[PDB]
Formats: structure tokens, C-alpha cells, sequence
């Protein structure tokens, strides 16, 4: 997250850190949202690599013991059948991870609230992106969870020539684009929390940013629109 | 496009 602020320890309990085994240790690669005690929602591009993944819930500082973490292996990965690694702009950048064990819920580990199917946010709706992603374009991961206020940019505007053009689809949510705040590498797969009817719900799964940089004016961060996949999500969980 |  570029241009973010450090999140409070218990502000985003559904946020998870998806890590892969690197040598004798683990490395954070993406974010995700805990949606069931044994299911995590993340981006499909996060799991394209044939790596060994683990999920960490109740995480705050990637480099120090917080006394609230729970580590669990990923038992099964279900990527959306229409996902094409060579075409992120086509959409379907979503995957569900079934955890080897069901995590324990508490103040630091909670299920993310998903929006009602088909829900579309009005332009400039209040949302926060959270993650441990790069704090600057071509920079380094944050040590502590970051959050950045990123108001949505509706489809009409986001798909205009000045913005993303045909690159963005209606199956996506755009947010930010002010040139200062944005998601960045390492935030992928994480949540876009938007306040609706007094309750924050996860409306987006961080998908992509501009090849020119993370915080680029008129190139808002693009997320997979969760409300477009409610049936798919329910179908996967019910069948696994 | 840049998957992040
Ligand atoms: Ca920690």
C-alpha cells in the first residue's frame, strides 16, 4: 500500500497473509480474506506458481511475534475456471483456498463480510485497501499492516479513455487513482473494505495496477468485484 | 495490466 497509514491491530481481522516457503523460511506474497473458518478468498494470480503456501491469520507485523498469529497450510486451491494467467484484464482473478485446519475466531481473526450478489457501489464510495504490499513503486513490503483510503471510481469513469479504457470490466471495482495512494505488489489478493449501511464489507479482491507504477493518477487500483462471484463462491464451498 |  502506497500512501497508507499503519492499521490498528484489531481493525481488519479478516485480512490474512498468504506466504510461500522460500528456503528455510516463509515469505509474504499476497493478501487474502478469511471467509470461512477453513476458507480464504484471494486472487487467482497469487496462486499461479506451483509453490507451497500457508495462510497466517491474526497477523500484524510480518517480522515480529504479535502473540496473535495462527499458521495453517493450504490444503486445496480452487481457481475460477475462467481465469487466464495471460489475460488478467479479462477478469476472473479470484481463487478460494481450503485450509488444512479451521482457524479459531477471536478479536484478531474474524470472517470477512461479503456484499449481496450484484451490488454495485456508487461513484466515490468510501473504502479502505489493506495489506503488507510495497509502500512505494518498486519499493519494499511493509512490516506492519497498512491501510489507505481509496474511494471507488465507477465503471463509467474507470473505463473511460483517460483511465483504464477497455482494460477494466464491469466484473471489477476501481478505487483510488489520486496519484498518491494505491495498492502495490504484495497487496494482491487482499481486501477492499467498503462501508455500506454502517457495516464494512469486502467488495474487492486486489487484482492489478498500472505497469507504469502503483500510485499513478487516473490509474486507480483494480479489484475483482466480489459481488459478481457470490454464487461461484457458495458453489465451491458447498462442493468442497 | 500489472497483477499485484
Ligand atoms: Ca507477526
Amino acid at each position: 500500500v502506497v500512501g497508507g497509514t499503519e492499521a490498528q491491530r484489531n481493525s481488519w481481522p479478516s485480512q490474512i497473509s498468504l506466504q510461500y516457503r522460500s528456503g528455510s523460511s516463509w515469505a509474504h506474497t499476497c493478501g487474502g480474506t478469511l471467509i470461512r473458518q477453513n476458507w480464504v478468498m484471494t486472487a487467482a494470480h497469487c496462486v499461479d506458481r506451483e509453490l507451497t503456501f500457508r495462510v497466517v491469520v491474526g497477523e500484524h507485523n510480518l517480522n515480529q511475534n504479535n502473540g496473535t498469529e495462527q499458521y495453517v497450510g493450504v490444503q486445496k486451491i480452487v481457481v475460477h475456471p475462467y481465469w487466464n494467467t495471460d489475460d488478467v484484464a479479462a477478469g476472473y482473478d479470484i481463487a478460494l483456498l481450503r485450509l488444512a485446519q479451521s482457524v479459531t475466531l477471536n478479536s484478531y481473526v474474524q470472517l470477512g463480510v461479503l456484499p449481496r450478489a450484484g451490488t454495485i457501489l456508487a461513484n466515490n464510495s468510501p473504502c479502505y485497501i489493506t495489506g503488507w504490499g510495497l509502500t512505494r513503486t518498486n519499493g519494499q513490503l511493509a512490516q506492519t499492516l497498512q491501510q489507505a483510503y481509496l474511494p471507488t471510481v465507477d465503471y463509467a469513469i474507470c473505463s473511460s479513455s483517460s483511465y483504464w479504457g477497455s482494460t477494466v470490466k464491469n466484473s471489477m471495482v476501481c478505487a483510488g487513482g489520486d496519484g498518491v495512494r494505491s495498492g502495490c505488489q504484495g497487496d494482491s489478493g487482499g481486501p477492499l473494505h467498503c462501508l455500506v449501511n454502517g457495516q464494512y464489507a469486502v467488495h474487492g479482491v486486489t487484482s492489478f495496477v498500472s505497469r507504469l507504477g502503483c500510485n499513478v493518477t487516473r490509474k486507480p487500483t483494480v479489484f475483482t468485484r466480489v459481488s459478481a462471484y457470490i454464487s461461484w463462491i457458495n458453489n465451491v464451498i458447498a462442493s468442497n | 495490466v500489472e497483477p499485484x
